[PDB]
């Protein structure tokens, strides 16, 4: 019952100590149909070019973490096909499935909300003023929430409590999310479908979800335990579609 | 008896499931040149899966969109003054003088409904050196007039005795008045633009104003008091139900000017950005 | 009585009313808010001649 | 009489109420009604209708037609991008006031699919192939065509038919987005490249344009109704 | 003709009986690890008597939750004075500046309804050393402006002639004005939150204003008149009706900065007591 | 479609006819210690005819009883001052300040209902030497702020945006606003009196506002003007309706003291007479 | 659009009316309902509870338990009065405390039958009978037993029951009486008197006390909705 | 015409009417609904999920994580309670911003049971069993082991499954509690107890924490709508 | 269209009335005036045996 | 003449109503208050594998 495996294009994931599934809202991904379309051209569907797991790099959970955060997309622009079919396009649509994982011993503690935000707006340190897109997001690069109150320009309001939204971190509970135990399991997994208002929409402009991970128990261990523990997260997309065919954009 | 109404709820086209395709269809090619606008949706271009599609046009719909209440009308009128025209307020009925109402209801070329009427007046005193005294509570006195009849010269004309026109008395502190009007024009539905004239000869009266003739409004105190001066602002309130709309029309873009023609001053098409390529980046650590 | 009892707008994933005409003309009844037609063709598509979406246009 | 109880929200004026009302001029008789074409049932099928959507709008060209056209040109220009713009149908200069755009900024929320038609008007003698591209949100906009190429795309070849039509479909985490998008609600981008490039023979113009048209699609719908901002007074009789 | 609706009733679940239990069964032991919310029930973890419960969801559902009127704008304007700016009012439409209705509203990711609009105009004289004056009833004007439609520059202006553009014309005495007004917007419903751009190079506007682009809304009044100034205060009232939403939130913890973003001061989870253990003790004599 | 609704009518007993009696049975005897109040009818007393008995119980229903608007609020602000926490008008909601409806209220233990919320706004002149000026139309705003959300601090302060609390912005001479609320508790019915305490250790707060927490009401102008200061007052009225209500109780005898205890001073059973036996003659010539 | 014309009544804020409204909170979710026992449906199950009767409401005695108590005794006093009050249930001092009283005060208009129960609290060992009359309007109170004894009454026994109702049966011109009565509208009068006396062995107390207990028959019913004259405040927050 | 009569009520504005009223678009053709994931119907859905409690909510703590934290270590620590609150859904400063309680502070009654689950967040070598227990109102809050036995209570053994739920009953005399509690309504106190204590080996942390969810049953619901204390402003424009 | 009709409140000794719903959640309907239900025995009669009011109340 | 009838909300332990519609526009009807449905599960069991709640949740 705890074992788990997963198929997509040519990449496979393996698990020995998963929970469940979480099913974001019990809607799986699936592609446009005809009674809700807007746009006329023929769509490309590359099918296994783009729906596989894409890998990003690690950080480091240490003692004293506040946690990380990405968005998405944009954190899959340089990946493979996938990125290269939204740099020639207008109009993209995709769903996905989301896998963190963070092994350890069963003599080391803690635990770790994963957690999937959509339409998640953020707001600057300076409470007069505007953010820019290179303090809401670095790529493949995690963003790292705070410890106090963030001060300075052009910076990101990033104390954990308030999850850089203005709201209560512990209620973060009303969105798709799964923890990361560490005498239970050892990663958690979330499929996602296409949250919009409307059926599909440029891939550049519009952050669809952001990923938070927050260590609600710091990690500790004793005398000559490992002291290194990496977090990984590796993300698949489903159901991709591309409309609006032209020259290649530069950001 | 009770007798059991249907309503059938009318919600957007599900997506369906499509795959892979190889083929001599192509959906994704037309010509503008014909006046047609291509049907494709997503699943002729991409690989799609099936949604079950739940949500429903019904804000969008003609009467949702117009059956709300707009102010059309303000106006001011004294109780005591030493021009006698300021004792009462008059003016003539349409709907060009607010834009918003205005340009809502430009959108398109005929329209046809019945109309509720609501009015909200208010009063206040009049800055004197002397202040203080306990005034009763005021009644005033609104009077439709049709194209024809006889007009007010004074607060104490006989006309306001209205026998056949209809008025409404009120006195403040209670609930605004209202009352509901049918579809009154002596055509089949109503105009909002017309490209013609009034005289045979090609001349005369240009536009708007050759068709609506639909009479005044005229509103007045009732006490006839008030040693220390007192005035009065009334608005009026239109909402529209029942509605049939045709021949829709590009929205307004230039500012309006008056109330009786199309006239505007050129405008331009948008506002500008830094080139044809320009991108604001938002991904920045 | 001459009541109405009909359907009242709600969500989707006891539910109807009652209504009463009070007055001797139907300008004084409320809007008709629950009707819900559409005609789009008449606006998107007025060719005398037919197009099959999966065909060429021309030729 | 009926003994009765007022409760809160007596003798106040609602502004968008369902009542009953007594009538001014009892039984009036109306005039008969007439069958005139082209009648309107719902706001949405005007959204549904193709509009020339104003790309070229920069500096010295914003009262001129062409602040419609996109310029191509024969010649090696593959490094060249040839247009790029975001995916905001009610707040993006370049849809606003648009027939969509215009139906939308009287409206707070807004989903589905949208519908762009590109139409290359050169000579009959002039031949070539574009890219056309759409990138969901996460990441900045594309720098070149391999990166372009990534996402939800098309490649249009210019013939007989003179027409292609790029879909952007929903693709979102919630059902509706703001028709004022902020951050939170964005919805990628679009941008084109060439694919070969424009080829032409003796006798012909070397540059020509291309026109680009804006529509909704059959899964589209609105909801919450606001006052739109583009039209204003200063003093009454206007 | 008569039609018969039914309407169902909806009660919560009856609590059953339950006794004395000795198994492998294990209802109280879960793991929140996967993500699921236990649905266990007094009767599995305590013997209890049989309830029939009578109790209705009906004030929590999303209609009756959201339909009342809450205030979203007031402003002032005047009738004289030497700024010719300050004649009438205007400002562009959302629901951001009052804090419960917004903070009510912003519960949800995604909302689509039909409006409800009040408007409630009161007025009052200008403080100066000379009153006594009877004024007639003041008429108000109010007009919705579209996107791309012609701006007032004065209350003298050519625009006012409301052609296309809905009005209210009222006055004061009479009930509030109302309207009703469809679901506007260019996308299937609309969005309380936007996380993207206005320019593809990721810069320009960030946030929310830029999908809402609904016009705006002028006033003024129409007597043109009163050598003793005198001054109005408009109010404006929604209320949402036909209701559908999606993608719930967490409540807002901290206060709002501004109408244009979600800008905070960091604040605290909740107050303090005195140890983890604390009691206050409430039983003594 | 059309469905009949049938609607039973519900009106009081009918007497029956009764003759001379000799026997064992003895109706009018009873014993009050069991806690049961005797169900006997004059036919059972004396002789009595046969009536046809068709009055109704209608208007003493709860739903009759309790469905009238009633004030539970009132306060000032104002648009010019040297306070500026005077320029807005703030306060916690609840039905507690106005001794009508809150005596109506606690006739019961337990309440759920929905709500139907309607604002009176009205403004005027603050007294001064000069007077004279033409004010355009005021315009306000209501904003809900549900607990948790940040505060307001000035009437220019960011958090006016109301991105995602509900308002309502409202223009002066239209009808009052209007919106409708929900059943929102956190319990399964709202609670009139509560025996008990907020901390374990029996001590901290006591009574009705440890279970309250419905969060805030903030108003203010919206123009942001007039050189010659005004004043506004808002009031705001209450209607529930889809009512349900449990375990009556005895009505209030004392007057209140303030809106957060139950707090008394002890007052006298009722008046008094002359004698156990007096009578008021009035039948003289 | 669709043509219309408004009537008297529009825009006005009416406290009793009856419409629908704009939600401000769309698609909320309300909690279950749970069946908390005592569920009330009319006013009139509050109305048809006994509740005391204070009769003895004499100066000295207005907030002791002395004023629900009546005093009877042993010995000669036949030619003694032991009580009399009038009939009007939202207007004598003597029920309009009560929870019939109180009910009737929020309305204008009451009609029906009325239930008064007398329980006798002495000692096991006391006996004695007593005569309970009512008079209906038209003269003056009775001022003997011969006079009181020719309107509507009952003789009641003490014994092992305790309780005795004296029923007033509705006897009126009018269907509706008006809680605020006037000399038009009404009621009568009751009063009582010893039939026997009262008899006692040695070694008891000799004076002992009755008390009254009032309620509404099942063909009760009030109408006119009105606010009530026994709450007040001078200011807010209160 | 018609004749008619007004009564009171009219011209006025009830803020929670239901009425008709005039559309000022008429024919205005909406945009079609698109099928949304995450649709929610009742604010009954919402406060059924859980969310985590901030339990130590003590001084120098109050905008940390350790706000969530509940500590518990190995030795001999019986005598020492581990944990206690009272049960004011709505009132308490430890359940006021959760989930349920954001919800409860739009409404003034509730009635229903209530789940609290507690997860265990040591090393998987540790074990220990815990005594959670609930009070009724009526006595102080229990000073030992001994006392929090009597009530209602459950013995939660650690173990592979890392979550135990204890389920508050409604035991209450009303129908409804006001959220607003008052000494009336109280609903009584929670509190944790040391069953055996903490055991580890050699090589693992000797202090561990716990966590807590609240969240409401199938019998749960709220009425009586008000508005919320927890947001406010000063002025517009914000 | 979803319309009830149901019957209107007469005295004793054409009339009916019709409604439609207009919005989409429940709590924007009007009030329920016309449900006459009673049960009364719950507080006046609140005994365990049963008592027959022509025999004794004891013995 | 299309008039609706559906019943009041009353107690537990004459009822109906009438409405007729005045309007041409759905958008002019008054709120639906009387739809009343529920769907918990898609929040507070999101899973893809059903979990009994007496079995074990993991194992």
């Amino acid at each position: 019952d705890r074992v788990r495996s997963i198929t997509l294009g040519n990449s496979t994931i393996t698990t020995q100590e998963s929970a469940n599934v979480v099913v974001a809202y019990g809607r799986w991904p699936e592609y446009l149909k005809d009674n809700e379309a807007t746009a006329e051209d023929q769509p490309t569907q590359p099918d296994v070019a783009t729906c596989r797991f894409y890998t990003l790099e690690s950080v480091t959970w240490e003692r004293d973490s506040p946690g990380w955060w990405w968005k998405f997309p944009d954190a899959l622009k340089d990946m493979g096909l996938f990125g290269q079919n939204m740099y020639y396009h207008y109009l993209g649509r995709a769903g996905y499935t989301i896998h963190v994982q963070c092994n350890a011993s069963k003599f080391h503690q803690g635990c770790l909300m994963v957690v999937c935000v959509p339409e998640a707006e953020m707001g600057c340190s300076q409470v007069d003023g505007t953010v820019n897109e290179h303090s809401l997001s670095e790529g493949e690069t995690a963003k790292k929430f705070a410890s106090t109150s963030t001060n300075g320009t052009n910076t990101v309001q990033s104390i954990v409590t308030n999850a850089g939204m203005g709201v209560g971190v512990g209620n973060l509970t009303i969105f798709p999310h799964q923890w990361i135990n560490l005498r239970t399991n050892n990663c958690a997994t979330i499929v996602m479908p296409y949250i919009n208002n409307v059926p599909m929409d440029n891939m550049f402009r519009h952050h669809n979800f952001t990923l938070m991970i927050i260590p609600f128990v710091p990690l500790d261990y004793s005398s000559d335990s490992s002291t290194y523990v990496p977090i990984t997260v590796t993300v698949a997309p489903m159901c991709a579609e591309y409309n609006g065919l032209r020259l290649a954009t530069s950001l | 008896v009770v007798e059991a109404v249907e309503n059938a709820v009318a919600r957007v086209a599900d997506t369906i499931s499509s795959g892979p395709s190889n083929s001599q269809a192509v959906p994704a090619l037309t010509a503008v040149e014909t006046g047609h606008t291509s049907q494709v949706t997503p699943s002729d271009t991409i690989q799609t899966r099936h949604v079950r599609n739940y949500h429903s046009r019904s804000e969008s719909s003609i009467e949702n969109f117009l059956c709300r209440s707009a102010c059309v009308y303000m106006g001011e009128y004294h109780t005591t003054n030493t021009d006698t025209s300021k004792l009462f307020a008059s003016w003539t009925i349409n709907a060009r003088r607010m834009v918003q109402m205005r340009r809502k209801l430009e959108l398109f070329t005929y329209v046809r409904f019945d109309m509720e009427v609501t009015f909200v007046i208010t009063s206040k005193q009049d800055q004197g050196t002397q202040l203080g005294q306990d005034m009763p509570p005021l009644t005033h006195q609104i009077m439709y007039i049709p194209p024809g009849g006889p007009i007010p010269k004074s607060v104490t004309d006989y006309t306001w005795q209205t026998s056949t026109n209809p008025s409404i008395f009120w006195t403040e502190g209670n609930a605004p008045p209202r009352m509901s009007i049918p579809f009154i024009s002596i055509g089949n539905a109503y105009s909002n633009f017309y490209d013609g004239w009034s005289h045979f000869s090609q001349n005369g009266v240009y536009g708007y104003n050759t068709l609506n003739h639909m009479g005044q409004i005229y509103v007045r105190h009732v006490n006839g008091s008030s040693p220390l001066p007192m005035t009065s602002t009334v608005r009026m309130y239109f909402k529209p139900k029942h509605v049939k709309v045709w021949v829709p029309r590009p929205p307004r873009l230039c500012q309006y000017k008056n109330a009786s023609t199309v006239n505007f001053t050129p405008t331009n098409i948008t506002e500008k950005r830094q080139s044809i390529n320009y991108i604001p980046e938002t991904v920045k650590p | 009585m001459g009541a109405q009892v009909s359907t009242q707008k709600t969500g989707a994933h006891i539910i109807h009313y009652t209504n009463i005409n009070y007055y001797k003309d139907a300008a004084s009844n409320s809007a008709n808010r629950q009707d819900f037609s559409q005609d789009p063709g008449k606006f998107t598509e007025p060719v005398k001649d037919i197009m099959v979406k999966s065909l060429p246009a021309l030729n | 009489g009926l003994p009765v109880m007022n409760t809160p929200g007596s003798n106040q004026f609602l502004t968008s109420d369902d009542f009953q009302s007594p009538s001014a001029m009892p039984q009036f008789d109306v005039t008969p009604e007439l069958n005139i074409p082209g009648e309107v049932q719902n706001l949405m099928e005007i959204a549904e209708v193709d509009s020339v959507v104003p790309v070229n709008n920069v500096e010295g060209k914003l009262d001129t037609m062409e602040i419609y056209r996109i310029p191509v040109q024969s010649g090696n220009h593959q490094s060249s991008q040839v247009f790029g713009f975001q995916v905001q149908p009610g707040l993006d200069n370049v849809f606003k006031h648009t027939l969509l755009g215009e139906i939308l900024n009287y409206y707070a929320h807004w989903s589905g699919s949208i519908k762009l038609t590109f139409v290359f008007c050169g000579s009959a003698m002039a031949t070539g192939k574009f890219l056309l591209a759409y990138a969901p949100p996460g990441a900045n906009a594309p720098k070149s065509r391999k990166d372009a190429m990534l996402g939800t795309h098309i490649i249009w070849d210019v013939g007989l038919q003179s027409s292609c039509v790029l879909c952007i479909p929903w693709i979102s985490q919630t059902h509706y987005r703001l028709v004022q998008q902020d951050e939170y609600t964005s919805a990628g981008n679009v941008t084109c490249w060439y694919q070969t490039g424009i080829v032409v023979p003796a006798g012909t113009p070397t540059s020509c344009s291309i026109m680009c048209f804006v529509s909704a699609c059959n899964d589209f719908s609105v909801r919450l109704l606001k006052d739109t901002p583009f039209i204003e007074q200063s003093a009454l009789l206007q």
